[PDB]
């Protein structure tokens, strides 16, 4: 899945 | 970046098993992103299937990475008369019978294999949808499998990517065990593969807060 940025 | 290979993919394994296998469980809390992502990825592949001089068929098609089917049920299955999944955890395989309902009578195989370890069938699939997996090969392993599935595709036949774009660089997510790659680095691996680009779209409407995502379409 998509990701928040870190 | 990959420091241990053996650990890289152990870890992942792990955390997924333990992942409930739901659309939230699949998007890590983004659930609610799932029909836009789906209807984005629809108009981007249509034009490949219109009817055009080279069309791509809707015979058969391979959804990689496909967790319990969110893709195949709401893109694939619409589109093409059978589709095969493959996917590490076999938990999701599983529950996929159930989620897919009805139309889930259409999906042919459920394989369970690491990409990294899977050989698609020769001359199999129109389509090859892989979104939301490629972080979790190493580089040269996602170079080696595009050869292997360009080596499945039926006349026409396409490649689809579609995942996360690092801003620069390659940064390993220690949660899942899984890499996000900057855009350069992700055409560069593509190339390396013998595959041409045939079409690139960032997705739009996407919440502010994630990583750009890309889709490309390649054989
Ligand atoms: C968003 C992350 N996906 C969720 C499912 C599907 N891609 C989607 O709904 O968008 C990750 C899926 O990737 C499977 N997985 C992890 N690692 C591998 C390997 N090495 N080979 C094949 N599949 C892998 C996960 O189990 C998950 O379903």
């Amino acid at each position: 899945g998509p990701k928040r940025i870190a | 970046v990959i420091e241990d290979e053996k650990q890289f993919y152990s870890k992942a394994k792990t955390y997924w098993k333990q992942i409930p296998p739901t659309v939230d469980g699949m998007l890590g809390g983004y659930g609610h992103i799932s029909s836009i992502d789906i209807n984005s990825s629809r108009k981007f592949l249509q034009r490949f299937l219109r009817e055009g001089p080279n069309k791509t068929g809707t015979s058969c098609a391979l959804d990689c990475g496909a967790g319990i089917g969110r893709i195949t049920k709401r893109l694939l299955l619409p589109l093409f008369r059978e589709v095969d999944m493959v996917d590490i955890t076999e938990d999701f395989l599983v529950q996929a019978k159930t989620y897919l309902g009805e139309e889930g009578k259409r999906v042919r195989n459920y394989f369970c294999c690491g990409l990294q370890d899977f050989t698609p069938e020769p001359d199999s699939y129109d389509v090859i949808w892989i979104q939301w997996v490629i972080g979790h090969l190493t580089d040269q392993h996602l170079a080696e499998f595009l050869r292997r599935c360009k080596g499945s595709l039926r006349p026409n036949g396409i490649i689809v990517i579609k995942d996360n774009m690092a801003q620069e660089g390659v940064i390993l997510d220690d949660v899942d065990s899984s890499v996000c790659r900057d855009l350069d680095v992700v055409r560069r691996i593509i190339c390396s593969a013998g595959l041409s680009l045939l079409a690139e779209e960032r997705q739009e409407n996407l919440p502010d807060e994630i990583y750009h995502v890309y889709s490309f379409a390649l054989r």
